[PDB]
């Protein structure tokens, strides 16, 4: 509220309030799969310019 | 060889005086990358993933 003007003899006082905030912050953990040839099996599709089938 | 073609040498000898050619102006250094035949086909494959 608006101040309180001391005049005299007064007890009533205007007040300041205080306010807390929590502020929260989330995560989240995401996968994926995919899919590839095995090493050993690399030798049988290395091809001269792709290595790929 | 030089010992027995002049021409192969004169044309070692005069090699240097031909100027750079003008297109290297038009690519960036990294644009240009030389391969290694004379008369055929070459095939480049190109990969890319995606999200199903």
């Amino acid at each position: 509220a608006n101040p309180t003007t001391i005049a005299n003899e007064v007890n009533t006082i205007s007040t300041i309030g205080f306010s807390s905030e929590v502020v929260r912050l989330n995560y989240l953990k995401l996968q994926y799969k995919f899919r590839h040839l095995k090493q050993t099996s690399e030798k049988f599709y290395t091809s001269d310019s792709y290595i790929g089938d | 060889l030089f010992d027995e073609n002049y021409y192969a040498k004169a044309v070692a000898n005069i090699i240097g005086e031909v100027k750079d050619p003008i297109m290297y102006k038009w690519f960036s250094p990294d644009q240009i990358e030389d391969v290694d035949l004379q008369m055929g086909y070459q095939k480049t494959v190109k990969w890319d993933a995606f999200l199903n």
